[PDB]
This record gives structure tokens, C-alpha cells and sequence, in this order.
RNA sequence: CACGGACCAAGGAGUCUAACGUCUAUGCGAGUGUUUGGGUGUAAAACCCAUACGCGUAAUGAAAGUGAACGUAGGUUGGGG
RNA sequence: GUCGAAUUUGGGUAUAGGGGCGAAAGACUAAUCGAACCAUCUAGUAGCUGGUUCCUGCCGAAGUUUCCCUCAGGAUAGCAGAAGCUCGUAUCAGUUUUAUGAGGUAAAGCGAAUGAUUAGAGGUUCCGGGGUCGAAAUGACCUUGACCUAUUCUCAAACUUU
RNA sequence: AGAACUGGCGAUGCGGGAUGAACCGAACGUAGAGUUAAGGUGCCGGAAUACACGCUCAUCAGACACCACAAAAGGUGUUAG
RNA sequence: GUGAUUUCUGCCCAGUGCUCUGAAUGUCAAAGUGAAGAAAUUCAACCAAGCGCGGGUAAACGGCGGGAGUAACUAUGACU
RNA sequence: UUGACAUUGUGAAGAGACAUAGUUUC
RNA sequence: GAAGACAUUGUCAGGUGGGGAGUUUGGCUGGGGCGGCACAUCUGUUAAACGAUAACGCAGAUGUCCUAAGGGGGGCUCAUGGAGAACAGAAAUCUCCAGUAGAACAAAAGGGUAAAAGCCCCCUUGAUUUUGAUUUUCAGUGUGAAUACAAACCAUGAAAGUGUGGCCUAUCGAUCCUUUAGUCCCUCGGAAUUUGAGGCUAGAGGUGCCAGAAAAGUUACCACAGGGAUAACUGGCUUGUGGCAGUCAAGCGUUCAUAGCGACAUUGCUUUUUGAUUCUUCGAUGUCGGCUCUUCCUAUCAUACCGAAGCAGAAUUCGGUAA
């Protein structure tokens, strides 16, 4: 018979991620010389929803 | 598809042998064609004859080594002992067979 | 089926020609040997893709086996087989029949 | 309907065979419980020693 | 009270080929088959031809192999002429 | 039916055929879906259905035998035609007669064998059971059984002398 | 539904059985004359409303093989024993 | 998989599946090893996963008996 | 999925043989 | 930075793999299916006195069993019964008489058999070797089984003889391939030796759908070629079954066969029962019931006129002419 729902899923086509509305990836710093060395400081500047 | 008292057949044409008939309408035409460029050869070859000189040689295997027939061409000792070089008997319409 | 484990018969055996006393015994099988032509090309026409390439019986009726004796001539050393009608229950070794006795206890 | 699926078809629904699939089952195969080591309602406490 | 067929024209179905069995006609006959080819031509024709080859003249064995007259190429009985 | 949302809807865009897509009906995928459409392999195979084109002359069937994954089909034999060929009073015959065999059907039989079946009569027990006399009896007397003798009515595809 | 022997129908018209595959008669070139088969001869319809002895009267008579149905049982109807 | 809430969700791991820190001298390929042979070859040992053995698992698939008696009328049967 | 061979090299300790020198193998 | 000759990848090898592919999933048959085997056979009968002869006809049987239950020779006579003998009885073992087989001979049945073909004993391997002919089945193929000889070698018996499995009629198997026995024979094609392999002759391993494929289901999502050679519905033959009506008259009915009834038997009719058949229709003749509406039959429920009664009256029952 026919090719399941689970296997259509991973050639995403319809399946793939909504992500017009994303904020952007989320990670730390780029682990450079001053964190691994020292400390550097930033300032939060906005908390914010990511859909 | 088996009867009567007939002798066995075995005609093969269980292929599409229809793609693959010659039937020589052609003889003739391929004759002249053939006669023609023989008598081109002719002209072209000046005094020269059409074919080279063939040794005698006997031939293979028990069925017909009764029978003498036309060679290759002369071997180098054969051609040596004729007082010429091959090189030269080559040119001179004589066939030479190294081997 | 009991038959006796030796018999006088004939033997063709050029010097022998007669009869003689033989040694019965049951003829088994004879192991298999790849290298027979009929396994060269079996082994052969299996390789490669295609799946069973002979056929396999299945439909097995018969329940015995025709037994067969080997007779060996005791002078001239030639072999001679011969074949029992079917039958379920074959020995050669003995017990024979007894006269007219009671069964026991 | 079974074209579609392990669990498709039967005149009652039913899966109609164990629903724990093997981990070394193959695409088109692997559908509700895979690899489960185990399986029923969970009693007593969980939580890792 | 089974099926096709409202009507009319025109088209519309055991063919050709390879290899064969029986029969028959013809050529030649222990032979036979010119047409792969060559020669030649009034040019796909008609005419001519060397060497081979095919079938036949020998059979029988798995094979190695062997290989057809005792005799008016036999005796007996029927045989047309 | 529902009508402010799992709402309706345009354009753009992605997913393509054993593939998609499916709030799941085997639904939908351009009047096509339990596998789309186009061309080609392809005049696919068909033990099955249909049709198969002028006239007259002569001869003229089978539906049976055997084997077959055989039972709507084949092969085999038979029946049929054609060609003739060797001969010719000759040899021939879906017939009779005469002589000599074989046969166990129809009839018949059952006071003949096997097997069935109605009725009595006469026998026979140290011996099948009852009952009277009994201390019993290998005792006597009735009794009913079977068995025996000579009879009697009736039967047979798998009975029979004839 | 299934066998035996023969004869048929199928493959076959013709005369008869009104009608009808298989019954009766008889098998087929185109025709004239004659005679018949099976079957008929009141009229339809070719052919004696012929001859002869009986029997039969039915307010649901009967009427020709295959064949298109009738039984046990009854009658002081009538007939002959 | 089941299908709001409420309430409940029992017993069965022998079977079929799934699964495991399990055991091990049973089975078990190719290569590699040994032995015989003039070699082709033959034989043997060792031997991976798997299987077999052992354990877990039902909100996995699914399953959740039959006969005989027994109370002061009968009936019924808590009980055997 | 599991094994073998190839990609595949270098030290060290411990086993394994000509049968308690180091070439070889785990 | 992590990782490290491990992963990875490449080639073979084992496991797993309806996720997927391709395929298959007997026949006869009073439709098909379930069943049975009439599918290879045997006896008796059907079978119509030569032979042949059908049905899912009748009563049975076969896939085996036997070193003797085969072969030869001698001796003996069986089933049964009567009359006899301590314990001993219906039945133990002894003897005599009668005894045509009333027994026994693996088995189904039928044939056969008495100084045997049965029972007891003695000696045995002819149940062997070679390759032809013949009878049944038949195509006058095969297979199975069997018959009579030829050529060996044996057995038994004093011998003539007899013996080529089982007294006769059933008890079984192609080509390819494997395996074994045979002769020490042929070939491996450049020549040899040796392994190996290949031939020739005869056996074994089996096809029971038994002249001999290698084979699971489901489809109501379904498809095609056909079939009235074939089921389901009308219609046709049949009428067991269903329904309806008689004849005889033993009984019922206080008495009394027949007012009204009517056993044991027995003769029929009907075709709105159900079967049985399979002739028509499968390139289609629209199922069940109801609604509507016509007409017809009579085996008459009512209504008209009657006859009978176990009809006093009233009521009822039986019968006739009647649709
Ligand atoms: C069953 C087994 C095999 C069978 C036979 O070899 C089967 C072969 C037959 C044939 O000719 N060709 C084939 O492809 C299969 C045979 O003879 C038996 C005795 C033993
Ligand atoms: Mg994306
Ligand atoms: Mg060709
Ligand atoms: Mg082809
Ligand atoms: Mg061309
Ligand atoms: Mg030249
Ligand atoms: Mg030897
Ligand atoms: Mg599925
Ligand atoms: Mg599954
Ligand atoms: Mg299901
Ligand atoms: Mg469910
Ligand atoms: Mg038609
Ligand atoms: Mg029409
Ligand atoms: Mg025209
Ligand atoms: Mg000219
Ligand atoms: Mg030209
Ligand atoms: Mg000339
Ligand atoms: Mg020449
Ligand atoms: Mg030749
Ligand atoms: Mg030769
Ligand atoms: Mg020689
Ligand atoms: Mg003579
Ligand atoms: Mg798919
Ligand atoms: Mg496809
Ligand atoms: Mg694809
Ligand atoms: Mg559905
Ligand atoms: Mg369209
Ligand atoms: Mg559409
Ligand atoms: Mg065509
Ligand atoms: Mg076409
Ligand atoms: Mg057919
Ligand atoms: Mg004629
Ligand atoms: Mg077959
Ligand atoms: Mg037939
Ligand atoms: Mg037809
Ligand atoms: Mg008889
Ligand atoms: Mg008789
Ligand atoms: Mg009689
Ligand atoms: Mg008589
Ligand atoms: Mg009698
Ligand atoms: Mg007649
Ligand atoms: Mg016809
Ligand atoms: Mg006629
Ligand atoms: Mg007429
Ligand atoms: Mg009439
Ligand atoms: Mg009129
Ligand atoms: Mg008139
Ligand atoms: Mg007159
Ligand atoms: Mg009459
Ligand atoms: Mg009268
Ligand atoms: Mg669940
Ligand atoms: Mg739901
Ligand atoms: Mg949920
Ligand atoms: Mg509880
Ligand atoms: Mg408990
Ligand atoms: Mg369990
Ligand atoms: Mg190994
Ligand atoms: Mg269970
Ligand atoms: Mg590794
Ligand atoms: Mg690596
Ligand atoms: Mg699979
Ligand atoms: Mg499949
Ligand atoms: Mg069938
Ligand atoms: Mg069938
Ligand atoms: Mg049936
Ligand atoms: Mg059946
Ligand atoms: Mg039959
Ligand atoms: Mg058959
Ligand atoms: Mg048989
Ligand atoms: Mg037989
Ligand atoms: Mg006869
Ligand atoms: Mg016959
Ligand atoms: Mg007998
Ligand atoms: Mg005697
Ligand atoms: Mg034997
Ligand atoms: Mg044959
Ligand atoms: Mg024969
Ligand atoms: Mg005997
Ligand atoms: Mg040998
Ligand atoms: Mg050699
Ligand atoms: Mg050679
Ligand atoms: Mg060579
Ligand atoms: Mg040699
Ligand atoms: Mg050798
Ligand atoms: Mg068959
Ligand atoms: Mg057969
Ligand atoms: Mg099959
Ligand atoms: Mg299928
Ligand atoms: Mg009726
Ligand atoms: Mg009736
Ligand atoms: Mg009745
Ligand atoms: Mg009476
Ligand atoms: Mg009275
Ligand atoms: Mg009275
Ligand atoms: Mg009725
Ligand atoms: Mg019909
Ligand atoms: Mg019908
Ligand atoms: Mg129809
Ligand atoms: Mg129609
Ligand atoms: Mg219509
Ligand atoms: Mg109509
Ligand atoms: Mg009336
Ligand atoms: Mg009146
Ligand atoms: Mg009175
Ligand atoms: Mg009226
Ligand atoms: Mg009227
Ligand atoms: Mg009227």
C-alpha cells in the first residue's frame, strides 16, 4: 500500500518549521578571549516573545 | 500444437527478426559496381597487374593438406634465396609474409 | 521383515560363477559430493539474483522405502545388490520363528 | 484503511497485532510503541536512584 | 418470449516468409545443384564458368572403434509378362 | 446547517503517481482514483465471443477409444475425402445351413446345498430353566425350551443341482 | 438422471398423424402417364350421407396408435353370459 | 491508543510481540587456524550477531473454564 | 544489524612461537 | 578546539526485513461450497448366460504382512458331533466312532484344494543369474501384474519331478538429478602418469491429482473473457411432502357401524406448500410487502330456494342447486 503519514513527514515539505515570525536563534556569545579569560558584560535590552 | 507424424522443426524466429532481413536486391547493381572498380584499378594501377605474387603453401589440418593453395605471401627466406631483400620485393608486386 | 544375514546364491564374478556364501547387509546412501556435474551446475544456476531455480517436492506420499540388500561373495569379493518389496519394519539380525509355544506369563 | 497504515482496516478498529514495533524494524513499519521496554500504566513512584 | 441486423453505396477477413511431410510434373542420374562469386551483355534480364560446398552414394556404437557375397548376391510359396 | 471563528476567500508559493495530500471517505490529486494523464513497448496473450465474400458436380462424417492441472481445450484411434497401386474370377460376406465348442441369464428349484420363512405331528436327554412327590437320586411325573425324524405354507441382485 | 442392442433425429426435404426434430409411410436429378403406402372418403376436403350384424341416449355422451390422462368403488339404465 | 467532566479502571506474562546491568559450553557465516593429501580437496577446532536458555512487560496484541454433590416440603445453594 | 579484509600509522606494558635471545601476532 | 587509527567509507559473510517486489493458492461434483473420492487399484453384484459396458449404484477391500506365511520331500486329516475316563464343572487332558470339507490356507470377496493347496516334521534359499517372446489393461504405447520357453548356477527328493517368491484374482512409479553395484571397459580432443571428472549396464532415493508442476488467504472497493454447457426469480414436466376428496366398515355415538364421525388398510384429485429437475432467459424479462384497479376460479363465509339430523321450540350441524 501507501507510503504512511510518519514517513511524508521527513521530507518536509508541508512539514517544515513556521518560521517567518522567529526572532532569530537563540545562543550565548561566540566563545572568545575575554569569556574564557575574563568576564565581559552587556545589558539585557529588551525581554521578548518568540512565537 | 504438437501432431501428426512430421519431422521436428527448429525455426528460430521468436526475436523481431523482421528488423533484421537483407534480401540482396543489390546483386546485380553491387556486380557492376564491383566490375567498375576493377576497371578503374586497372587504369589508375598503369602497366601494373591487379593482384601480387602468392606462394605455394600447403594447407592445414588432415582434411586438406591433399591440396596446395594459394599463400599470404613469401617468407623472408624464401625471398632471400630468390637473390632479393623483401623491402625491395614488396615493391615490385610481390607479396612477403613475415610471420 | 527378518531375512538372514548371509545366503548362498549366485555370484557372477568370472572366477567365481556359482553359487557362493554371501554376507547380507542393508545399503545405505553415499554422502552427497559437490563436484558431481548435476551440483556444479545447480551451484551455478543459483548465484546471482532470481530466487529457488529448480523446483522442491512437497507432495510426499509414500510412508517406506524399498529395502535393498548388499551381497558379498566371501571367495571373489564382488558386490551384488537386490531389492525387498516395500515394508515398515526391516532387521536382518535374527530371532527366528518359533515351533509352538506359549505366550509368555 | 490498511493502504495507509499498519493499524488500518478491520470491520471493528483494532490494532490487531502487538503495538510495541521493534527497534529494528524497517520505514513504513515503525508505528506506536517503538522499542518499548516496557508498557501499561505506570505505578508507583518513577524518579531516577 | 435467445443474439447481430432501420436503409444504401464504397471499404472489409487463411496472407507472405524460413524450414518441413505426403503426392504430382519436369531436368539430369550415382549423381545432382550455373546465379557467394567470376566472365559477359542490346545491362537488375538473357548467355557462359573455375574452385569449393550442400544433399546423396554406409552403417553401427555412449565411445575408442570396426565396417557389408558360403552361394548364379541364397533357399521356399504366390506372382504379371 | 452554520454565520466572529478549528471562519470565508483572491493572488503568490511548495508537494507528482506505488507518488503526493488526507479532522480518514479509499477521499482528493483538472467531468479521470482501491494507483492520474500522455506516448511508446503494442497488431501485448486469449483453450473464450463475433464474423469470414462466386456457381455447379461427386463423395460424405463425429459427439466414441486412450493419455493429458484433462472436464468450454488438446494429442491418440475411429468415422471422411483425395491420390492411386498390384491384380482379376477372383478372392469376398453385419446371411443361412451342416458339424463341433463355450456360456449360467430368463425360466425353474427349495419334502437339493447356503441363506430366509408359516404351521403343526412324532421322537430324544445323567445334560436349559421352571413345578408336584421327595432325605436324595446318574429318581419318577407334568412343563416349556431348544435339538432330531418324516411332513407343511413362502422366498433370493450380490443362492443353487438343473 | 444413468447404461445395453438396434433403428432414427442431429445432417432431411416429401405423404400421413390439424399442429409438432425423433412416430407411421417413404428417403429427393428435370418431367409425362399409370399404380400405391401410411392415412382417409357428411361438409370444410380430393374420395361411398356405401353395404352388413349388433351395442350405445349421457340436465357436463362419444369419436382412433405415439398423444396430449383418470382410479378404487357403486347403479333395479340397458345388453349378452 | 483512548476520547469533555464525574467515578472507576480488577485478575492473567503460558502464547504472539516488545524489551533487559542477565546467563553459556547447545546451535552458529565468510575470513583466519590446525590436520590429512602431490595438489585440487576433505576433516576438524575455534567462533560475531542471532537463535535456544533465564528475567521484565497488558492504558502491548489479547485472554479472563468444566463436572458432582450440599440447609428439617418444594425450590435455591451461602458450603464442599 | 553482526563479522572479516582494505582505508591503517607510531610508542609502552602484558600475553602469544623456532621450543628462558626478538622478527611476528593478538 | 573535540575525536583518533577507533568512527566513517569501500567488498564479501551471517541475522533481521509484508516496508516493498514478483508469483501461486488441484479436479470430479445433479450449480458452487462443506463432505466424500466414484482421481491409481482389487472381489462380488448391478451386467441383459461370449467379450465390453454408466451413475456421488449396491456389499466390501488396497499403499501392507511373511526367512517362512518362500522352495523341495515324508507323514498325517479338517469343522462338527456322539459315546466313553479320578479331582474336572458349560469349557483342561485321554480314547474310540461318525464325518465331501460343514475347517484351514495373513488379509476383502469370489474361485481353488483331502494320501492336498490344510496340520506336524526334515533339508533348504529358484525371493538367484542373462537377455528376449507372450496374456490382461492397450494406442494393440508405457507402467503394474502375470504366462510358457532358451542359457546358467543351485535346492529338494530313492525318484519321476518340482521350484524364476507367497494357491489364483489387488498390494504401486517417467525424463533430469543424486547415490550404489557392475566391466577394469570407453573419454577428457597437443603427449603421458596420477588424483578428479565424464560415459556405458543394472538397481535405490518419487511424484497417492498415482503418464509423474515447486505454491497461502481476502475483496461488499473490485476488474476482464465467456457461460443460459451453471445457481438465485416467472414459466414447464413431476407430486414424495403440503392441501383437498373417496371406497371397505372394526369402532365412536346411553341403545344403535354409516344422524354426525370413523381405526387398520386402500383409490384418488389439486398445483397459492415444500421439495426434485435444469428445458427457456446471464450482449438483463426490474425482488418482498403495501397502495390502486380490473377480471376470473370454487374446494360457498354471508345472502335465495331446498333435502337430512341423536331437527320440540330457539339455536346449530350435514347435504344439494348456486360464484
Ligand atoms: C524427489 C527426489 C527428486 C526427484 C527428481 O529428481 C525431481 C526432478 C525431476 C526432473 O526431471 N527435473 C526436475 O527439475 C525435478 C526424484 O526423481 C526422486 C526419486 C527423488
Ligand atoms: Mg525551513
Ligand atoms: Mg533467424
Ligand atoms: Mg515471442
Ligand atoms: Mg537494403
Ligand atoms: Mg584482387
Ligand atoms: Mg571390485
Ligand atoms: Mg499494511
Ligand atoms: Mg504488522
Ligand atoms: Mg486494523
Ligand atoms: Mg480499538
Ligand atoms: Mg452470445
Ligand atoms: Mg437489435
Ligand atoms: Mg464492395
Ligand atoms: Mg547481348
Ligand atoms: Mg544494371
Ligand atoms: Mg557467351
Ligand atoms: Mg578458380
Ligand atoms: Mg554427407
Ligand atoms: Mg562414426
Ligand atoms: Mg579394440
Ligand atoms: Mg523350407
Ligand atoms: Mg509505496
Ligand atoms: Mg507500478
Ligand atoms: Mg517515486
Ligand atoms: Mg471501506
Ligand atoms: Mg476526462
Ligand atoms: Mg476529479
Ligand atoms: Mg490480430
Ligand atoms: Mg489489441
Ligand atoms: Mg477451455
Ligand atoms: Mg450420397
Ligand atoms: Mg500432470
Ligand atoms: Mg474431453
Ligand atoms: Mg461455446
Ligand atoms: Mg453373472
Ligand atoms: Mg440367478
Ligand atoms: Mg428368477
Ligand atoms: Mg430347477
Ligand atoms: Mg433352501
Ligand atoms: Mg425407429
Ligand atoms: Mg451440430
Ligand atoms: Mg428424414
Ligand atoms: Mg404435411
Ligand atoms: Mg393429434
Ligand atoms: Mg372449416
Ligand atoms: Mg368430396
Ligand atoms: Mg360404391
Ligand atoms: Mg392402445
Ligand atoms: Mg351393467
Ligand atoms: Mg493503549
Ligand atoms: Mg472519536
Ligand atoms: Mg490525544
Ligand atoms: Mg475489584
Ligand atoms: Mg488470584
Ligand atoms: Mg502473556
Ligand atoms: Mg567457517
Ligand atoms: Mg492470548
Ligand atoms: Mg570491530
Ligand atoms: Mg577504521
Ligand atoms: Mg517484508
Ligand atoms: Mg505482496
Ligand atoms: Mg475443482
Ligand atoms: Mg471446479
Ligand atoms: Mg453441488
Ligand atoms: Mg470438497
Ligand atoms: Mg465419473
Ligand atoms: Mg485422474
Ligand atoms: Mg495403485
Ligand atoms: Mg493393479
Ligand atoms: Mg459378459
Ligand atoms: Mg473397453
Ligand atoms: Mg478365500
Ligand atoms: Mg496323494
Ligand atoms: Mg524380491
Ligand atoms: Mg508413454
Ligand atoms: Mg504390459
Ligand atoms: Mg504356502
Ligand atoms: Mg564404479
Ligand atoms: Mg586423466
Ligand atoms: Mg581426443
Ligand atoms: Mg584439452
Ligand atoms: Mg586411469
Ligand atoms: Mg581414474
Ligand atoms: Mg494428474
Ligand atoms: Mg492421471
Ligand atoms: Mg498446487
Ligand atoms: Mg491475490
Ligand atoms: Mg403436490
Ligand atoms: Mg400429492
Ligand atoms: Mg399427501
Ligand atoms: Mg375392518
Ligand atoms: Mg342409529
Ligand atoms: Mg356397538
Ligand atoms: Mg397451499
Ligand atoms: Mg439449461
Ligand atoms: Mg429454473
Ligand atoms: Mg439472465
Ligand atoms: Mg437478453
Ligand atoms: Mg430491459
Ligand atoms: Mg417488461
Ligand atoms: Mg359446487
Ligand atoms: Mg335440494
Ligand atoms: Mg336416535
Ligand atoms: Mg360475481
Ligand atoms: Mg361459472
Ligand atoms: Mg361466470
Amino acid at each position: 500500500g501507501r507510503v504512511i503519514r510518519n514517513q511524508r513527514k521527513g521530507a518536509g515539505s508541508i512539514f517544515t518549521s513556521h518560521t517567518r515570525l522567529r526572532q532569530g536563534a537563540a545562543k550565548l556569545r561566540t566563545l572568545d578571549y575575554a569569556e574564557r579569560h575574563g568576564y565581559i558584560r552587556g545589558i539585557v535590552k529588551q525581554i521578548v516573545h518568540d512565537s | 500444437a504438437i501432431s501428426k507424424n512430421l519431422p521436428i522443426l527448429k525455426n528460430h524466429f521468436r526475436k523481431h527478426w523482421q528488423e533484421r532481413v537483407k534480401v540482396h536486391f543489390d546483386q546485380a547493381g553491387k556486380k557492376v559496381s564491383r566490375r567498375n572498380a576493377r576497371a578503374t584499378r586497372a587504369a589508375k594501377i598503369a602497366p601494373r597487374p591487379l593482384d601480387l605474387l602468392r606462394p605455394v603453401v600447403r594447407a592445414p589440418t588432415v582434411k586438406y593438406n591433399r591440396k596446395v593453395r594459394a599463400g599470404r605471401g613469401f617468407t623472408l627466406a624464401e625471398v632471400k634465396a630468390a637473390g632479393l631483400t623483401a623491402a625491395y620485393a614488396r615493391t615490385i608486386g610481390i607479396a612477403v609474409d613475415h610471420r | 521383515v527378518n531375512v538372514p544375514k548371509t545366503r548362498k546364491t549366485y555370484c557372477k564374478g568370472k572366477t567365481c560363477r556359482k553359487h557362493t556364501q554371501h554376507k547380507v547387509t542393508q545399503y545405505k546412501a553415499g554422502k552427497a559430493s559437490l563436484f558431481a556435474q548435476g551440483k556444479r551446475r545447480y551451484d551455478r544456476k543459483q548465484s546471482g539474483f532470481g530466487g529457488q531455480t529448480k523446483p522442491v517436492f512437497h507432495k510426499k506420499a509414500k510412508t517406506t522405502k524399498k529395502v535393498v540388500l548388499r551381497l558379498e561373495c566371501v571367495k571373489c569379493k564382488t558386490r551384488a545388490q537386490l531389492t525387498l518389496k516395500r515394508c515398515k519394519h526391516f532387521e536382518l539380525g535374527g530371532e527366528k520363528k518359533q515351533k509352538g509355544q506359549a505366550l509368555q506369563f | 484503511n490498511p493502504v495507509d497504515h499498519p493499524h488500518g482496516g478491520g470491520n471493528h478498529q483494532h490494532i490487531g497485532k502487538a503495538s510495541t514495533i521493534s527497534r529494528g524494524a524497517v520505514s513504513g513499519q515503525k508505528a506506536g510503541l517503538i522499542a518499548a521496554r516496557r508498557t501499561g500504566l505506570l505505578r508507583g513512584s518513577q524518579k531516577t536512584q
